[PDB]
RNA sequence: GGACUUUUACUUUGAAAAAAUUAGAGUGUUCAAAGCAGGCGUAUUGCUCGAAUAUAUUAGCAUGGAAUAAUAGAAUAGGACG
RNA sequence: GGAUAGUGGCCUACCAUGGUUUCAACGGGUAACGGGGAAUAAGGGUUCGAUUCCGGAGAGGGAGCCUGAGAAACGGCUACCACAUCCAAGGAAGGCAGCAGGCGCGCAAAUUACCCAAUCCUAAUUCAGGGAGGUAGUGACAAUAAAUAACGAUACAGGGCCCAUUCGGGUCUUGUAAUUGGAAUGAGUACAAUGUAAAUACCUUAACGAGGAACAAUUGGAGGGCAAGUCUGGUGCCAGCAGCCGCGGUAAUUCCAGCUCCAAUAGCGUAUAUUAAAGUUGUUGCAGUUAAAAAGCUCGUAGUUGAACUUUGGGCCCGGUUGGCCG
């Protein structure tokens, strides 16, 4: 079996030059898991329709519960 | 010419030929081995030579 | 040196003369006139699917004596009406009026086949299930 | 929008569909070398024809022409390298000669039989295709390998399978398991 | 640097010339269609071959040829040299 | 002169009468985007190119324009035209010839999946984003390699062969065999590790996994062209076959089947087109007395074509590249 190998001069140099899927692969980094791809996108697209902080629109919509 | 001829008899002969079902027979080899079979049948040990040669004769 | 101009600068005359006489070639003329697209029941396409109007019994030509079991079909892209043969013993049992059949050519560049007078097509499928499979009985016609 | 992964086909198909002579000769060729297709013959005659063609095109050039020398030689040293072209007749007019059998004789199919090791072109097929025999420690299982002359010396059964040590194989080990389970305990 | 020059066709060689395609060299993708790899050791601290060549025409450019084909010249000499 | 980033009838003012055309202008057709290219292999050709690269054009149809270095932009606006959505009837919103996915059309074409790991691209930027692009799914589009079996023994049968006065079998095997014999292997299934962004497959490989009831090859064909029956049963100018010539009306070599057989074989038939065959488009390379085809005749312009002749002959030098006889 023919492969390829890298050996770094330190372990900080490996952690800082290595693809983060190999650090995951070995045992040197967690796999910070996130939403689906189109999930994050949909969150962005939601978030484009709001201009400003957003809590101001909760309080302005809070006034819509009355009338 | 004629375009409105009878249509009842469509399918006649197939419908009145007697069903004979196939017969269960030795499995013939597939691929290279069949070619081998052809080679030894056509050339190696030969068959008849009644005048010349034949391949699918009945009674002769 | 009969006919053709032999000279070294008469390439114009030779080209044109060829152009003109290509037109006497029946298939160059067809291709250039667009007959395919203009006449012809298919679009120029290889096949065409239509609807069965009526079931015909065409009497064959001489010196043959048969009844040739066909179908008049109206093409879905044209509404053009076309009388098409139903090949193999039976099969006219398989069609029925208003059914949806896939007509193909007869393999004679236009032109009717054998003794079937003026039939330039043949049925390949009914109801999306192909004569051949039905005739042998590999398939069975759809519900309706 | 990616580079076209290019391809071509490897056989041609006879102009005359039903020629008894050509069908006889072709068949003998399949039963002599243990081929399964007329394609296995067509493919090789396709190679022969592209060779013969280049050979003719080169032969029409002037002798000592730079291309004729460069490409002609490469083709000749190539045909010698595998075992189709003899050392004696090593100057492209024999490559213009040549024939299909000279190509057929060089297959790993036919070689594994040729120095014993099989004693049937068909036993040769089944052996090769079944992962036995190799060149280096490199197993090959393609009947049309074509034995590269200087690897003729390395045609042996492979480190694995029977016939070359390592194991009998799950057939025989099942039978040895039937003896050890029935006769003893 | 100054002063002027009858016009062409043909052919030769050469420049300018994308890649993939075709033709084709090298390389054993296990074979093959392919791909442009790969091959050597001290296989514990590197060594190294490559990634060619061909076609690429008609037009334009650039050089050699002077056969074959045209073209212009001096006859109211308003001709040529000084 | 104005206008443009700038040349220009690009535009305006004045002035003139010019420009193109049988060497085919102008107009019409194109089921026309152009090229690199593709299919067909004596050559000359013929046909094709919506489509992986380059150039152009468009973003439902037109026009207009803002921003800007750059757009006459459409995943920008503005107006009209054609579509068309939501509503509380006041109004408001949409432009898949991006990715997938739907309807329609049809002979005719796949997942509303995963990822930025790679190739590269953009920004303020190593990091963020990318339906570019990559991964899998669908996928007999074309292309590659090539399992469906291999080997003994036995029962006669031989063909051999030495001998033959004559049983004959015995060695060297040719194989048709209705009992046999142990061998081999991935198709599949599946620890593991490899793979990968994560997966899935491949390449590896523990445990499994072939005897006919499989893990069981097909598609056409068997009168001719054209490779394979004059077998049996059926039908009886019917039903049907038949590219073509032709088969079928009672012993059908073409139909319907059974048997056997042929060809190609994980592929084979059909239809449409086209290329070859086609020297049936003929430049190479056709034909025109009677087979298709010299205009009733002569003039004649465009066009094509067009007799011979002008430094030929001799002399000298220079240096190359093959080949010989020697090295
Ligand atoms: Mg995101
Ligand atoms: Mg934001
Ligand atoms: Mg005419
Ligand atoms: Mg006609
Ligand atoms: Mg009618
Ligand atoms: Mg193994
Ligand atoms: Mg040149
Ligand atoms: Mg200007
Ligand atoms: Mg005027
Ligand atoms: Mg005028
Ligand atoms: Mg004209
Ligand atoms: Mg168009
Ligand atoms: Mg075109
Ligand atoms: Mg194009
Ligand atoms: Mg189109
Ligand atoms: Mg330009
Ligand atoms: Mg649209
Ligand atoms: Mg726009
Ligand atoms: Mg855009
Ligand atoms: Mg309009
Ligand atoms: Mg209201
Ligand atoms: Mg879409
Ligand atoms: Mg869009
Ligand atoms: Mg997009
Ligand atoms: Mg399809
Ligand atoms: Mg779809
Ligand atoms: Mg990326
Ligand atoms: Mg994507
Ligand atoms: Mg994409
Ligand atoms: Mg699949
Ligand atoms: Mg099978
Ligand atoms: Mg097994
Ligand atoms: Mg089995
Ligand atoms: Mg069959
Ligand atoms: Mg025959
Ligand atoms: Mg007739
Ligand atoms: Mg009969
Ligand atoms: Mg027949
Ligand atoms: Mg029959
Ligand atoms: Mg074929
Ligand atoms: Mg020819
Ligand atoms: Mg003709
Ligand atoms: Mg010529
Ligand atoms: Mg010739
Ligand atoms: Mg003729
Ligand atoms: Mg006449
Ligand atoms: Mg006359
Ligand atoms: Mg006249
Ligand atoms: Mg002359
Ligand atoms: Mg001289």
């Amino acid at each position: 079996s023919v492969g390829f190998g890298l050996v770094y001069n330190s372990v900080a140099e490996a952690k800082k030059f290595e693809p983060t899927y190999r650090l995951v692969r070995y045992g040197l980094a967690e796999k910070v898991e996130k939403a689906s791809r189109q999930q994050r996108k949909q969150k962005k697209n939601r978030d484009k329709k709001i201009f400003g902080t957003g809590k101001r629109l909760a309080k302005k919509v809070a006034r819509r519960n009355a009338d | 010419a004629k375009v409105h001829g009878s249509l009842a008899r469509a399918g006649k002969v197939k419908s009145q030929t007697p069903k004979v079902e196939k017969t269960e027979k030795p499995k013939k080899p597939k691929g290279r081995a069949y070619k081998r079979l052809l080679y030894t049948r056509r050339f190696v040990n030969v068959t008849l030579v009644n005048g010349k040669r034949r391949m699918n004769p009945g009674p002769s | 040196g009969k006919g053709k101009p032999r000279g070294l600068n008469s390439a114009r005359k030779l080209r044109v003369h060829r152009r003109n006489n290509r037109w006497a070639e029946n298939n160059y003329k067809k291709r250039l006139l667009g007959t395919a697209f203009k006449s012809s029941p298919f679009g120029g396409s290889s096949h065409a699917k239509g609807i069965v109007l009526e079931k015909l019994g065409i009497e064959s030509k001489q010196p043959n004596s048969a009844i040739r079991k066909c179908v008049r079909v109206q093409l879905i892209k044209n509404g053009k009406k076309v009388t098409a043969f139903v090949p193999n013993d039976g099969c006219l049992n398989f069609v029925d009026e208003n059914d949806e059949v896939l007509l193909a050519g007869f393999g004679r560049k236009g032109k009717a086949k054998g003794d079937i007078p003026g039939v330039r097509f043949k049925v390949v499928k009914v109801s999306g299930v192909s004569l051949l499979a039905l005739w042998k009985e590999k398939k069975e016609k759809p519900r309706s | 929008p990616r580079a076209p992964r290019t391809y071509s086909k490897t056989y041609s198909t006879p102009k005359r569909p039903y020629e008894s002579s050509r069908l006889d000769a072709e068949l003998k060729l399949a039963g002599e070398f243990g081929l399964k297709n007329k394609k296995e013959i067509y493919r090789i005659s396709f190679q022969l024809s592209k060779i013969r063609r280049a050979a003719r095109d080169l032969l029409t050039r002037d002798e000592k022409d730079p291309k004729r020398l460069f490409e002609g030689n490469a083709l000749i040293r190539r045909l010698v390298r595998v075992g189709v072209l003899s050392e004696d007749k090593k100057k492209l007019d024999y490559v213009l000669a040549l024939k299909v059998e000279d190509f057929l004789e060089r297959r790993l199919q036919t070689q594994v039989y040729k120095l014993g090791l099989a004693k049937s072109v068909h036993h040769a097929r089944v052996l090769i295709t079944q992962r036995h025999i190799a060149v280096g420690k490199q197993i090959v299982n393609i009947p049309s390998f074509m034995v590269r002359l200087d690897s003729e010396k390395h045609i042996d059964f492979a480190p694995t399978s029977p016939f070359g040590g390592a194991r009998p194989g799950r057939v025989a080990r099942r039978n040895a398991a039937r003896k050890a389970e029935a006769s003893g305990e």
